[PDB]
């Protein structure tokens, strides 16, 4: 089955910027048989361009396909904020019809320190035996954040997940939740709970705490 | 019978054999078909009058009772009798697919 | 126009699954309608398509003898079933409309529909609050959330105030636990001033268990 | 199905089985026959539009061409499915004749 | 209402003869045909029926066996096919419309359809003068018109100007299968050596036209 | 079913009243007998039906009556045109039948025919076959008989005897009866005789020829 090769895996490009995107194929192509897409998160792709160089209806103009046989290009001649996207190949020359592995495009934006914040664990939550104390990173750029638990000023390792939003289209931002996870018994036995965060948009790490007093 | 010969050959107001190209993609929308771009389909229309070329016994008395009573709405109408199947040519990519499409064109018709 | 899928599913393995697709309109009469499936692992794959009326199917190799896409024009639905399922069959199932051709470029996709293939079990979420303590509230914005613990398959949809509260959330990526159940935190930031004079509720929807839950978010801690 | 049970049962503009009784004297001057007087022959008529009741290839695709081109009068037409037959008597002198007519009612419609 | 036949048929012993009836539209719809034959000089002879909206026939117990009586739905026609034909199925053939019943009186005919069973060939006649030999007022003459098929000959007394005393007898088919006629003409005695008699045949069939002079012996 | 009409031949005059029977062999009813008549070279005309009906446009002097065997044709006010056959039918049992027939001829008084003997012409004898002729002229009534002798020999299987229709004019009938030999044969013998009989001929009447 034809193979298709994307390149570059990621890209971070800042508004008004050209991207190039790549699609290499195992074998010729032709010039009429491979489209892109768009991807968003949570939603399913948007077909942009078609027979490698025909924009889709309704599409922006700013968005430009070219290429024959083995190598196609797409173009995002004047990025926008909301062009951050997952963006695919396909080619329909041969069956089965197969797909690039993605490029994804990150758009920069000025640096932006987040705001840290900590939840306590609800008493409901403390009546089934769990202690889940929950520190939020929001609206943030860019994405590499670092995360440290404290319990009474013992660093924790191994208890805790953190899970980060895809860029927001609109502010260009990501935010990040980072979960300690205890039993009550364990919970019970210390006093103060705190995160401290690192990040580029930050002079010195910054910590956030509650004590159960 | 009403085929071909006879139909396209003379002038008739009663039920006959009708010409009829369909085009795939103007006419249907179907843009999957690589060959034919269209087909002599053809179609079964006219007036249905006492005993004019009755399929079965209930024709044949319809034809009779609309003779009649126009009123009722009763007349047997103008149908297909024989039919014959088309064949088509599709892609799969690079790959040729043949396909026999049956009862796609109509060779005659009768008043059911 | 436009196309709409069944919901989610959590079938065991060796099952078989199958997934509905309505077509809006007079469109389902004249388009090949096409099945593409997206999992974390294998990427997007093309399954095959199906052409209506004359009611054509055509499979992609990897598939063939397990996939069955058929059209109930009568409906104006496109179905899609998959048989002997295995754990690599946990993606979201799209149906999209080609171009023209059997295998061409799609330009209307279906939501989408995630199939989890697992032996594990159905279980409901926990939601708790995720309340700030009234000490470190000393700013002009603060966040409230709440927490959506130990459920299974996924998904869950979460939204603040019945979606008349959109500005300012973010829902996180479920995560999967130690435990082999996902967990997943939604979060909400909103003016100091509010807290204590607007109501904020986070409504928590789990259609495998038929879980809805409606949690109030109390503007601090121990509530 | 386009039967008595839906048909006569439900209000329906498209290709239904109607009701209809036919009297051999007053409606088809037939004055040989003895018995029965009349009967329920029934007729189909009505719309034939997009996939109702569809017979052939050739009757999809002609609902499909006629929802698109009206003016062409190439709609397929609501005609006879199933039929039954009519026993009748009839007289030769003195001599009674029970005889079998076939295809005398229709029970049941379709788009062809 | 018009019933409307066939025409007339020469047939080989042996073979078999299809005659026709077309009806004015609609009484092939409502009514019922009958078929009669009236062989020469003889009453007539129902044969069968046919009820031909639904092409039910029903005969008479004499002709099964040879009849067929049929109904073309579309040309609004019945048939009647008579097979193994022998001399004395030499007839007209009618066909005609019942008053309503399968059994009935019947109110329309059908003009007929002679149907000539004979193994003869199209020949025109010989014309032979009848003369006598030997005291009386009146004297006849005559011409035999012999051996022609098939029917029928036309015949006059010198063109047309003597019509009385005429009397042309009706033809008599021949053991040869041929038919044979004659003329004769009474006239009175002081005429014979004074005025000419020729008789004038016509046979279209054949193309014959024939004036002969009658003399004496 | 057997239909017995009689009489068998009818005379009358224009003006006169004809009644005409049919006699059925079982019973008929009383609506399944019709009336015909039949015009020389015609078809049959429908008269009556079910035993008394008259037929659509038929003269109020034609009628019928009867029931179970016994059916009656009345022709009142005789018209020239009335002088046909007339045919009784029966539709009661399959199959049909119909009766004899029935001669209307026009009445007049008893006419014995004047008899003529033709011998055969010398061009038809060059043919090889020889035809006697025998004519009965303008007699009344149409029964007559006709034997041919050759040399007493009396002769049957070998003449064929032709009627005209009854005279327009004068009422009456003629006949020829036509004696057919070989050559060969014909010359064998010497005398031709046609011996008439009939009601106005007191005892029979001989026309013969010698072949001198």
């Amino acid at each position: 089955e034809t193979v298709l090769t994307q390149s570059p895996g990621t890209l971070s490009l800042s508004p008004g910027e050209r991207a190039t995107l790549s699609c290499r194929a195992s074998q010729s192509l032709g010039s009429s048989y491979l489209a892109w897409y768009q991807q968003k998160p949570g939603q399913a792709p948007r077909l942009l361009i078609y027979g490698a160089s025909s924009r889709a209806p309704g599409i922006p103009d700013r968005f430009s396909g070219s290429g024959s046989g083995t190598d196609f290009t797409l173009t995002i001649s004047r990025l926008e904020p909301e062009d951050f996207a997952v963006y695919y190949c396909q080619q329909y020359a041969d069956s089965p019809i197969t797909f690039g592995q993605g490029t994804r495009l990150e758009i920069k934006r000025t640096v932006a320190a987040p705001s840290v914040f900590i939840f306590p664990p609800s008493d409901e939550q403390l009546k089934s035996g769990t202690a889940s104390v929950v520190c939020l990173l929001n609206n943030f750029y860019p994405r590499e954040a670092k995360v440290q638990w404290k319990v009474d000023n013992a660093l924790q390792s191994g208890n805790s997940q953190e899970s980060v939003t895809e860029q927001d289209s609109k502010d260009s931002t990501y935010s990040l939740s980072s979960t300690l996870t205890l039993s009550k018994a364990d919970y019970e036995k210390h006093k103060v709970y705190a995160c401290e965060v690192t990040h580029q948009g930050l002079s010195s790490p910054v910590t956030k705490s509650f004590n159960r007093g | 019978a009403l085929d071909a010969a006879y139909c396209f050959r003379n002038v008739q107001d009663n039920c006959c054999l009708r010409p009829l190209y369909i085009d795939f993609k103007r006419d249907l929308g179907w843009k999957w078909i690589h060959e034919p771009k269209g087909y002599n389909a053809n179609f079964c229309a006219g007036a249905c009058p006492y005993l004019w070329s009755s399929d079965t016994q209930h024709s044949r008395v319809l034809s009779l009772y609309n003779t009649i009573n126009p009123e009722a709405s009763a007349s047997p109408c103008c149908v297909s009798q024989d039919l014959e199947p088309l064949t088509i040519l599709y892609y799969i990519g690079k790959t040729p697919k043949i396909e026999q499409l049956s009862n796609m064109i109509v060779k005659s018709c009768k008043c059911s | 126009v436009q196309l709409v899928q069944s919901g989610a599913e959590v079938k065991k393995p060796g099952s078989s699954v199958k997934v509905s697709c309505k077509a809006s309109g007079y469109t389902f009469s004249s388009n090949v309608i096409s099945w593409v499936r997206q999992a974390p692992g294998q990427g997007l794959e093309w399954m095959g398509g199906v052409i209506p009326i004359v009611d054509i199917a055509n499979y992609a190799q990897r598939f063939k003898g397990r996939v069955t896409i058929t059209a109930d024009e009568s409906t104006s639905t496109t179905y899609m079933e998959l048989s002997s399922l295995r754990s690599e069959d946990t993606a979201v199932y799209y149906c999209a409309s080609t171009l023209g051709l059997v295998l061409d470029a799609m330009d209307y996709w279906g939501q989408g529909t995630l199939v989890t293939v697992s032996s594990a079990s159905t279980k409901g979420p926990s939601v708790f609050p995720l309340a700030p303590c009234s000490r470190s509230t000393s700013e002009s914005t603060a966040a409230l959330g709440c927490l959506v613990k130990d459920y299974f398959p996924e998904p869950v949809t979460v939204s603040w105030n019945s979606g008349a509260l959109t500005s300012g959330v973010h829902t996180f990526p479920a995560v999967l636990q130690s435990s082999g159940l996902y967990s997943l935190s939604s979060v909400v930031t909103v003016p100091s001033s509010s807290l204590g004079t607007k109501t904020y509720t986070c409504n928590v929807d789990h259609k495998p268990s038929n879980t809805k839950v409606d949690k109030r978010v109390h503007h601090h801690h121990h509530h």
